[PDB]
């Protein structure tokens, strides 16, 4: 089927020129009716940003005072968004999407991605499990978690077991400290049985900055090994 | 240009409706389409071509339109219709444009107090001459709660990071609260608690340096 995905810097310097690509397949892009761009602010409803047709005519929202360029890249199947001297007015989530024919408005949307403007350098996370205990186990199940924390900026992925676990997982929304840098922590509830013998390693992506990163979450032990321990 | 009332809400299996009024310029003359949107994620089509449904969107939504106006239609409404929902079509001048939006509540839901998790700091923290207490809280509804973390018995309102509750999937909510130590602070007292009040009950959570469960 036909898909999108926006591909782009997380960040971008205020006044600098932002810019993003959308990434078609499923679709030769040179066929579509229509491509375009919508942005939406935290909190906000959603704005049209620009518009290129078949015929190759552009069109842009006024407000945005010539700093849009769309084009269309047939070679790589992807059209792209430049915005320039931006502000943190430009601060959005911002979504490729595309009309494959004229005759109906059944629109194909890529996921969106957020743009930060800010003047804050990037800075990848310090990740830490977070171990499974006797506090954390109610029922059967058991609490193991990893902290993802001091990153900047939004967003950063965490994945349990590479995909593999999903039931119960919970990886929760970060907050903002005083200090102006993210933190977050995702936990996965599994058998407090399978905990001598199951590997559990978090997986964290921060995109922005090129951090890439696992940590083993594994129960602490608490007897010494250097003393006899079994009766 | 497109007008949407701000915000509706009804009881869970009522039908509720939503509609956008424009002009014989925008929708007059053109299809008009219907989006979903859930907390943190992209617009949903729900209805395109004015009332026809992508596959995969259940019959409990519908659309038409009368006029210089389009209506979305849903039937048994779920607490996991709650979202913000968007018409869109094209202006006078042959661009997008979206009306408003409308923020759907589904009214009635039960009180649901909050589930608590409090982590200590990890070994690896503590070695790089840092701390951090993680108080995890979920499944609460209405989604508001304050949070009190106390050392020993006393109060500590120094190096509390805590979120704004946030909707999740089943519009239970979530939030956290991190509490920063030094590894001293940590290690001195008999333990910390994270509290969280919510709709005049207190759930609390305590961890100790002592800790040792195997």
């Amino acid at each position: 089927q036909v898909q999108l995905q926006e591909s782009g810097p997380g960040l971008v310097k205020p006044s600098e020129t932002l810019s993003l690509t959308c990434a078609v397949s499923g679709y030769s892009i040179s066929s579509g009716y229509y491509w375009g761009w919508i942005r939406q602010p935290p909190g906000k409803g959603l704005e049209w940003i620009g518009s290129i047709y078949h015929s190759g005519s552009t069109y842009y929202n006024p407000s945005l005072k010539s700093r849009v360029t769309i084009s269309v890249d047939t070679s790589k199947n992807q059209f792209s968004l430049k915005l320039s001297s931006v502000t943190a007015a430009d601060t959005a989530v911002y979504y490729c999407a595309g009309l494959t024919q004229s005759s109906h408005n059944d629109a194909n949307w890529g996921q969106g991605t957020l743009v930060t403007v800010s003047s804050a350098s990037t800075k990848g996370p310090s990740v830490f499990p977070l171990a499974p205990s006797s506090k954390s186990t109610s029922g059967g199940t058991a609490a193991l978690g990893c902290l993802v924390k001091d990153y900047f900026p939004e967003p950063v992925t965490v994945s349990w077991n590479s995909g593999a676990l999903t039931s119960g997982v919970h990886t929760f929304p970060a907050v903002l400290q005083s200090s102006g840098l993210y933190s977050l922590s995702s936990v996965v509830t599994v058998p407090s049985s399978s905990l001598g013998t199951q590997t559990y390693i978090c997986n964290v992506n921060h995109k922005p900055s090129n951090t890439k990163v696992d940590k083993k979450v594994e129960p602490k032990s608490c007897l010494a090994m250097d003393y006899k321990d079994h009766d | 240009v497109l007008t949407q009332p701000p915000s509706v809400s009804a009881a869970p299996g009522q039908k509720v409706t939503i509609s956008c009024s424009g002009s014989s310029s925008n929708i007059g003359n053109n299809y008009v389409s219907w989006y979903q949107q859930l907390p943190g994620t992209a617009p949903k089509l729900l209805i395109y071509d004015n009332n026809k449904r992508p596959s995969g969107i259940p019959d409990r939504f519908s659309g038409s339109k009368s006029g210089t106006s389009a209506t979305l239609g849903i039937t048994g409404l779920q607490t996991g219709d709650e979202a913000d929902y968007y018409c869109g079509t094209w202006d006078s001048s042959l661009n997008p444009v979206f009306g408003g939006g409308t923020k759907l509540t589904v009214l009635g839901q039960p009180k649901a107090a909050p589930s608590v998790t409090l982590f200590p700091p990890s070994s690896e923290e503590l070695q790089a001459n840092k701390a951090t207490l993680v108080c995890l809280i979920s499944d609460f509804y209405p989604g508001a709660v304050t949070v009190a973390w106390k050392a020993d018995s006393s109060p500590v309102k120094a190096g509390v990071e805590t979120t704004t509750p946030s909707k999740q999937s089943n519009n239970k909510y979530a939030a956290s609260s991190y509490l920063s130590l030094t590894p001293e602070q940590w290690k001195s007292h008999r333990s910390y608690s994270c509290q969280v009040t919510h709709e005049g009950s207190t759930v609390e959570k305590t961890v100790a340096p002592t800790e040792c469960s195997g």
